């Protein structure tokens, strides 16, 4: 279970590190608010200010009178030809989507289950004879430091949470990072399909 | 030789050693039997699972949870649990260690004698002593005389306990418990938008029901601060990634047992049983009611229930100022606690009913030996 | 008792 | 006494003892009748030849599958089967032999009835059984719970076990396996120019098909590096000594497994049978499944073909969850094995049809007796 | 101005202008796609048939239905199946005539503001409506109160409502209808030797449902007779000239309807689900909806499921007050009848749905103004 659980919890780690160093997110979500803003005038909605993180999976609901090039793709084909570097979102985002789907509290629950049951082998060993301890102590030590290093970083991915819930200001108490990861990664796929229509689009009118 | 405590609980099964601080088996109330038909060998599987065997392997199982509202009503299911609880859980023979037993309030005596005497005939215990539920909860808070509120998975009810003796006729009943409440919780949790008609969906709303939910000291203030209140909106999240927000709601499913009007009925509520309670018993105990008033269950885990019950009754009570309402931490367990420091005790040693007493006496030995 | 006549039988 | 062990499979049959790991009769099912005139005088020469010597003698027999799709066509020609098989091969006598057979899933039952009848009439043998294989697969795996896709020669089906227990409700079976596979690679072998039309030729694109092809782990990259350069290409060579190389059509023909449409038919590949077969059961009883696909049958040797199927699940399922792709290095004869394993034991021996039992019953207790 | 009714179910779309007694436009709901290759050049190969020239043309054409489970999922196929019943079907401009529309209960809010826009932004219309299918049903049948169970093709769904008052907790939906059972007559078709894998078989196996199945009015005597005497077997001719024969499959199928755990459901049946959303009403008003039990949908068009319906409700309730099944014969289009009746109000002009209040309250005026 260390050899399973410590490096996704990592890339788990980086990916909310990932998350709280992206620059281009915000220049995205800004002109994707400025849009939607502009989009839906004349009704109770306007000065909208904010949006939760569902909004990217429903960016392609709005469709053309062709029924072919939605809003995300109109987003794309401006920022092919505006922003280059804001193409990157899904190069700093590969790493949460990598971690998407990965259940934080059965392999905490995993980790304190070893951890506890081991502490009682520990206990048990102790009063047993000393050959059982002579074989299998510094074993059980260095599986406590790394039950110990595996909590410090629990620890470390529980605070990067709550300073990703600082940084992004949604709704903090519901920021659930596998809910986040799952739905970033629906948009990231969005992104590369969109991105594949375009080129297909471009390539299919220089054809005729 | 130590003794073997079990509360037969409506939704959660405890059984353990006594003078253990805590019970060694927690186990739901549930006998398994398989949902489709088929045979094979398969390596010997069995025909009926009981307990954490069957909450493991659920989905190919149909469940039973054969207590409805505090009373035994199919027998055979509460034999295969009591043979669960001896034979695999605790993992003991019955034939030498004294077992003491729980009863839910206002047990019809049928039932008594009917547990006593599959107590006596199949496993053939040597010594056994049924308690009302409350009087043990009394004994986790260490005293002998008092009422007790005693509201688990099935029947919420106000007991009045003299010496370790209690007196039916002032016995009171409120037909709700944590039962009801996950009901009315999947109820207005519905109403707040949601829908529960899966198992783990419903598993799920009970463990929001354990870690979320609390009572406030004032339901009329917290609800004119519920729209403005920044930390009484809470969430939770099921693993497939589901998000339930709970919000006033919180304390609407516990203030059911303060209130019975919340969900539809005209019964009176835990504060308002105990008083009437109270007052139907002889002028001289009812000082030593309000002094030792404890709560018990799983359903008085919600944070704030104590001063709530301390305004209540101060509200009814004119008397009952500063008297302070008992809430052990540990009030889940403390119908087993208290049982484990009964049955642990060598005062408790002429209490227990002999094999030759039902022998010579008949059943009828549970209504004069545990009363 | 027919299963065990058989495998007496068989 | 000893049992014997005879899958019946649409394309090889293997039959043995049981207790053994290996399988001492592994040979394939056709039915060999002449079709040019004969003019040596003297017989020797039969008129229908079955097993390896119609194998050997392949370049002047028509050979006739008895069976197709799992179920059997022409009975006399199993019956030949059955008959060189027990009396020819493995030379013991069915009348002082129990024998286990197996069974593809959702089979007409009329077919069972006639395996039924032949089994206990001609071939009459003291006691018969009639199992998934499926089942038996697991069994060969040493585990309890799993999913299993058997792919045999005519019929792939996904069947999933929890804790010994199939569920019925979530088996599905598909018409496409390695007869398929062999049909779609002698269309495609046309063209380069390699013509095959006769049923001898067959045979030869069936070994081309398990000595050259395999599965590509992705598709597309696969026709990329096969269309830039020819590493990929592999020279066999041809009975009467001609030199043939095949390209692409190592991967192109075992596709069809995960992409029918290349043979017109509608439904989806192996993968997504697969999961929506685990979506077909129970939301709890998932977690051993992902963790247990144990596949079996002989179109599963290809030597890439766990890496596509943990890719092409992992990419279906939530990724919250363990994909464990347990494949044994013997999963050819895994039916045989485990057949051998189940034949072996005390407890099964209560379980068996036998002929009395058959003479009140009629032919019809195999659709009651055996799942 | 006449107004439209069309109950956009999901098996079969019915729709024709109000005021009148039979929709004139009644057509599946499928989109079929080309799944090979066109040669033939010109002569209008269109991409994507909708309607009965998917249904005639069906048997190259891979079928999607835009409806699954009550739950409008595919959206680019209902706008389709919307623009052909209005431009090819009734060929009436959009804006000049009111649509009066159907929707099932418990549906989701954002499914209701999907519809609306559509109908709305796309299709403009002077005025629109949606309401529960159970109410129009009722409306048909011309009584105010009783319950409706109305069973589709994807959804079986419990409304009891009192004078108009539909009750919101007391509905509830069983996701069990005549998609289920058509999936159902596939797996049991293979029994017989039967083989239906396309979703072109799927409109043949469906309609072998609609022609030859029956409810059986009770379950073990019939499968006594069919067991005993092929008397019920009954012949069907396919398209292709073949004929198969089917027995105890004409009941076997509806029998999921009572028997849930035939297509492993651990719900209960039909009966039992009408009988928990009776108890959740209130006990005076009981006795109304016991005999005023409202059949509809095409799936109560079995001819025997009233007198079995009735023999069920019977035995399960308590026999004190009276049992009566309301089965008119034209309860197939009893939704588009009781819309009809609706539409042609003079009291109605004013809880129509204008442009001008969507305009004022964007598409979800629908969930305050509808119930
Ligand atoms: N921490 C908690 N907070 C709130 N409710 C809880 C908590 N833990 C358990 N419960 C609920 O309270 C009940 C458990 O109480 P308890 O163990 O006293 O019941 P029981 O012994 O089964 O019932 P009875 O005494 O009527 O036989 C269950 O309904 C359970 O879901
Ligand atoms: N080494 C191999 N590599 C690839 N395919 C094989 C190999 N061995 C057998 N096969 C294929 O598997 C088929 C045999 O499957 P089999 O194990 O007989 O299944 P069943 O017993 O269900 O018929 C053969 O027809 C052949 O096409
Ligand atoms: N004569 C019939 N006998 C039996 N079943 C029928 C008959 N006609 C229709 N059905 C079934 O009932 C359904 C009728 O559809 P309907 O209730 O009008 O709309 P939807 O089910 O799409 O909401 C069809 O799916 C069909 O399977
Ligand atoms: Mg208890
Ligand atoms: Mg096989
Ligand atoms: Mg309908």
């Amino acid at each position: 279970v260390l050899d399973m659980v410590r490096p996704k919890a990592q890339l788990v780690l980086a990916a909310c590190e990932s998350l709280l160093t992206s620059r281009q997110l915000p220049i995205f979500c800004q002109l994707i608010l400025r849009i939607g803003n502009f989009l839906n005038y004349g009704s109770h909605t306007g000065d909208a200010d904010g949006f939760k993180i569902s909004t990217l999976l429903k960016l392609t609901e709005t469709k053309s009178q062709q029924n072919r090039v939605t809003l995300l793709h109109h987003v794309l084909e401006e920022a092919e030809k505006s922003h280059p570097d804001l193409l990157q979102l899904p190069r700093d985002l590969e790493q949460p989507s990598q971690a998407a789907g990965i259940n934080l509290e059965i392999i905490r629950s995993e980790a304190s289950s070893n951890l506890k049951k081991l502490l009682e082998t520990e206990r048990k060993v102790s009063a047993s004879v000393a050959e059982v301890q002579e074989q299998y102590t510094e074993r059980l030590q260095a599986s406590i430091s790394a039950f110990r290093a595996l909590d410090e970083l629990f620890e470390a991915i529980e605070q990067k949470q709550r300073e990703l819930a600082d940084y992004l200001c949604e709704d903090a108490q519901q920021l659930s990072l596998e809910d986040t990861f799952s739905t970033m990664k629906a948009f990231r796929d969005l992104f590369l399909r969109a991105l594949k229509e375009n080129k297909d689009r471009k390539e299919q009118a220089a054809k005729a | 030789t130590t003794a073997l405590v079990c509360d037969n609980g409506s939704g959660l099964v405890k059984a353990g050693f006594a003078g253990d601080d805590a019970p060694r088996a927690v186990f739901p109330s549930i006998v398994g039997r398989p949902r489709h038909q088929g045979v094979m060998v398969g390596m010997g599987q069995k025909d009926s699972y009981v307990g954490d065997e069957a909450q493991s392997k659920r989905g190919i199982l149909t469940l039973k949870y054969p207590i409805e509202h505090g009373i035994i009503t199919n027998w055979d299911d509460m034999e295969k649990i009591w043979h669960h609880t001896f034979y695999n859980e605790l993992r003991v023979a019955p034939e030498e260690h004294p077992t003491l037993l729980t009863e839910a309030p206002l047990n019809p005596k049928a039932n008594r004698e009917k547990m006593t005497q599959i107590m006596f005939e199949t496993f053939n215990v040597p010594a056994m002593y049924v308690a009302i539920q409350a009087v043990l909860s009394l004994y986790a808070s260490g005293r002998t005389t008092g009422i007790v509120l005693d509201s688990g998975d099935g029947v919420t009810h106000n007991v009045p306990i003299y010496e370790g003796y209690a007196l039916p006729h002032a016995i009171m009943r409120l037909d709700l418990a944590g039962r009801d409440l996950t009901d009315y919780l999947m109820k207005i949790l519905t109403e707040r938008g949601y829908s529960f008609v899966t198992t783990a969906e419903r598993e799920i709303v009970r463990d929001i029901k354990e870690k979320l939910c609390y009572v406030a000291l004032d339901f009329e203030n917290e609800m004119a601060t519920a729209a403005s209140s920044s930390s009484l909106e809470k969430s939770y999240e099921l693993p497939d990634g589901q998000v339930i927000t709970i919000g006033n709601e919180r304390f609407r499913c516990p203030e059911t047992l303060f209130q019975p009007s919340f969900i539809g009925m005209e019964s009176a509520g835990i504060h308002e049983t105990t008083y009437n309670s109270i007052m139907k018993c002889d002028i001289d105990i009812r000082k030593d009611l309000y002094a030792n008033n404890v709560m018990s269950g799983g359903t008085t885990m919600y944070p704030g229930i104590a001063d709530r019950m301390q305004k209540e009754i101060t509200a009814l009570a004119p008397s009952t100022m500063k008297i302070k309402i008992i809430a052990p931490p540990e009030r889940k367990y403390s119908v087993w606690i208290g049982g484990s420091i009964l049955a642990s005790l060598s005062t408790f040693q002429q209490m227990w009913i002999t094999k030759q007493e039902y022998d010579e006496a008949g059943p009828s030995i549970v209504h004069r030996k545990c009363f | 008792e027919r299963r065990k006549q058989q495998l007496a039988e068989e």
